């Protein structure tokens, strides 16, 4: 059982730096050249500096590369600690290079940390405590525990900010979406690695003899089959730790998802049902209509304009108005849908006059409320 | 008294009832299956651990149902059928409740945290997408003469979508909090003692401006009462409402508090435009940030106009080289020698004077008012020396140790 040598390196890294920060604070409680580097580090982390921004983009891309090395390691098959001698071997040392790059970056932040306590008890600091120290144990011991290396996948949570820096996404709906979808795949990918480790290990109560030799791909599939509540019962878990993780995973997924049901409903519901632009089909002519568009005001016009004969001439009729048509007008619109179109918009906006191709319509007709309570205002 | 509000009460009631149901139901199923049942003289048992039964009821209560640990006693099967229905019934009764106690959370709660040397200013009152935009487009203009401060709104109720979009579009600079400056606890959440100023905004189109001005006065009273020496800038609608501010004990415009009045300035600009046509725009550009970005497809007139819109007001202390000049001499030196237009001076006992007569002398360490491209461009008036630098042609070196 070689694996304890690896995870001990993570634990002592976390605990020794924690104890040093506790000593620092209590000593200074019971009793300047740094200040340049403090703010300079803060800039490089902010990415208002083009260098700081670039390095943040590279930190992110290199985090995605690290997970490919993990999936290739998982593609090797065989037990959770398994190795051959590292001398010019395979590709291994690229993730040692990535780990020291991340530890250097972790020092930058430590410098920029503000309160050292909350910096030392940070989600990504845990990611660093788990991944960085075992990477040295592997090359030093000349052995390979697959370990917690998949945790780096939480850096996928960078995507909303990266696409904000590149300004690829604009409106609040796309922001949120991307945040939700990124968080979902981050949860799914990481949870699969956690279950994969447990089942391929077996567990200590049965002295690691009770393992299932699941691929990571089976574990990723199995969490989709259970997260969707389908549950075929083809790939059931059998470690006590696996079973208990599955129970927690079911509840915490239901809890997270239930908190987001409203959100999903809103960001789904915000879509305009009558968006888009009119497209000019060459020789097909059309005329624009706007103003007091209502089922009655439409009908008495439309029954003449789309009368069953017109002296044998056809043109499309394109309404634009702000807000929805209402049911009776929507029924009339669907009843004529080869001839008539409706757009959410207003002739007060030059962009809507362009969506509706006013330059290529041959006329525009403007309609009014005959029963307006003050005709001076309607006119 | 560990839990206080009605939401936490309910929650704890629901979560406790849920684990109480789950733990007990598992013992009931565990007994049946490990017993077998009387119809088969207890010979048909399954040797399930209680832990398997607790897991199995979670796997079925979640409707996942892997079919790894299926029941086989008739009593076990029939208990599982009842358990499924009674769980669905209980849960369906609580769906609304869960939805409500989830929905009650404030989306804009919390407190502002002061990041040491980072400065900020508070905004409150008629916060709406338009009233925010026309302020924010100047306050967060793409240049500010290279100074950055955070801008922290507080208001009661939600921002609305267009303002939320604008907030997200600037989220590194701007913050919004659910709250009101009428509450000392909100003045503490927003760290008013450590903000360097507070700006109070008003509805220009209020259907009764006396009430809007009365409401905005109230605030200034609240803010000044909570911490006397805070800098306050307030937007009044009507002229005569300014009288009430002068009654507040810790209001002092010499100290530096201020009130901008919509009806005073709005008509005042129009009035000066009757005396001198177009002057309203000269004023409106000279006191607002604009971006001088000339491009070759602009007309000749548009380029000259823009450079003119690039002009800004600044103030600076004049060099000892200006001591005891008459104002026209100081203006001639500023214009011809320094390439600066000098409007006005602070003079002692403080008062402001615009184009003073030749009868005055500029006294030492007076502050002057300049029109220029940038604050850096104006600094020459502080440095210039009649002995050491009056001989210099190119003005981009007047800052020196010779004086």
């Amino acid at each position: 059982r070689q694996w304890y040598s690896f995870l001990a390196s993570s634990l002592v890294t976390f605990g020794s730096g924690l104890v040093v920060i506790i000593i620092y604070r209590i000593v200074l409680w019971l009793c300047g050249w740094m200040t340049e580097a403090k703010d300079w580090a803060g800039e490089l982390i902010s990415g208002q500096t083009t260098t700081g921004r670039i390095l943040v983009g590279l930190v992110f891309l290199l985090s995605i590369a690290s997970l490919i090395i993990y999936f290739i390691d998982a593609s090797t098959n065989t037990s959770v600690e398994t190795c051959l001698p590292w001398s010019s071997s395979t590709t291994q040392q690229v993730d040692l290079a990535f780990n020291v790059f991340f530890m250097i970056y972790f020092f930058i932040r430590f410098v920029a940390a503000n309160d050292k306590l909350w910096f030392w008890v940070e989600l990504f600091s845990f990611v660093d405590y788990f991944t960085i120290p075992p990477s040295f144990v592997a090359i030093y011991l000349d052995r390979n525990w697959l370990g917690l290396r998949f945790l780096r996948a939480l850096q996928l949570m960078s995507i909303p900010d990266i696409l904000t820096y590149l300004n690829v996404l604009k409106t609040s709906t796309l922001i949120r979406l991307v945040q939700l979808v990124v968080s979902f795949v981050s949860l799914w990918l990481t949870a699969a690695g956690f279950l994969h480790l447990l089942e391929n290990s077996g567990d200590p109560f049965f002295d690691f003899g009770n393992a299932q030799h699941l691929t990571y791909w089976e574990c990723l599939y199995f969490l989709m089959v259970t997260m969707s509540t389908v549950g075929f019962g083809d790939i059931f878990a059998t470690t006590v730790l696996g079973r208990t993780f599955v129970v927690i995973f079911i509840m915490i997924f239901i809890g997270l998802f239930a908190s987001f049901i409203p959100e999903i409903a809103e960001i789904l519901g915000k879509r305009q049902k009558y968006g888009g632009s009119y497209k000019k089909e060459r020789g097909k002519r059309h005329v624009v209509v706007c103003g007091y568009i209502t089922f009655d005001s439409v009908s008495n016009f439309l029954k003449d304009f789309l009368h069953k004969d017109r002296e044998d001439v056809d043109v499309e009729i394109v309404f634009l108005h702000k807000g929805l048509p209402g049911l009776e007008l929507e029924g009339l619109l669907k009843r004529h849908f080869t001839q008539v179109e409706y757009f959410w918009g207003s002739v007060m906006d030059a962009n809507d006059l362009e969506r509706v191709k006013i330059q290529e319509a041959d006329a525009c007709l403007v309609l009014a409320n005959k029963y307006c309570q003050d005709p001076d205002q309607e006119d | 008294n560990v839990l206080k509000t009605s939401t936490l009460i309910r929650l704890v009631q629901l979560v406790v009832s849920f684990v109480s149901l789950w733990l007990t139901a598992a013992g009931f199923l565990h007994l049946l299956e490990n017993s077998g049942d009387p119809f088969f003289d207890f010979g048909n048992a399954q040797h399930l651990t209680y832990w398997e039964c607790l897991y199995f009821l979670m796997v079925t209560m979640s409707t996942v149902g892997f079919g790894d640990i299926f029941a086989t006693t008739v009593l076990g099967r029939t208990f599982v059928v009842i358990f499924i229905m009674i769980f669905i019934g209980l849960f369906a009764s609580f769906i609304p409740e869960i939805a409500e106690i989830l929905g009650k959370r404030q989306k804009y709660g919390g407190s502002y945290k002061k990041e040491r040397g980072k400065r900020h200013v508070v905004v409150c009152g008629y916060i709406t997408f338009d009233s925010v935009s026309n302020f924010l487009k100047d306050f967060l203009h793409k240049d500010r003469e290279d100074v950055d401060v955070e801008i922290v709104f507080l208001h009661k109720g939600l921002p609305g979508l267009e303002l939320e979009g604008l907030l997200k579009r600037h989220f590194t600079q701007v913050e919004y909090f659910w709250g009101s400056v009428m509450d000392a606890n909100d003045l503490e959440r927003v760290k008013i003692q450590e903000a360097d100023a507070c700006l109070v905004l008003a509805n220009k189109y209020c259907q009764d401006p006396d009430q809007e001005d009365a409401a905005n006065i109230m605030r200034v009273i609240s803010i000044k009462n909570y911490h006397s020496d805070i800098k306050v800038i307030v937007q009044l609608l009507q002229y005569h409402n300014k009288a009430y501010l002068l009654n507040i004990p810790s209001w002092d415009w010499k100290r530096g508090d201020d009130a901008v009045c919509v009806a005073e300035l709005k008509l005042g600009f129009i009035a000066q435009s009757c005396l001198a046509p177009g002057f309203s725009t000269l004023m409106a550009n000279l006191f607002t940030m604009r971006s001088y970005k000339p491009t070759p497809e602009m007309s000749q007139w548009q380029t000259d106009y823009m450079r003119g819109t690039g002009m800004e007001m600044y103030t600076e202390y004049l060099s000892s080289a200006f001591n005891a000049l008459t104002f026209p001499e100081a203006a001639e030196l500023c214009f011809s020698k320094l390439k600066l237009l000098l409007l006005a001076i602070e003079v002692r006992e403080s008062t402001l004077a615009i184009n003073p007569g030749p009868k005055v002398k500029i006294e030492n360490a007076t502050q002057g008012f300049f029109i220029a491209e940038s604050a850096e461009e104006v600094k020459r008036a502080f440095y210039y020396c009649k002995n050491c630098h009056a001989n210099v042609s190119d003005v981009r070196q007047i800052k020196k140790c010779k004086c």
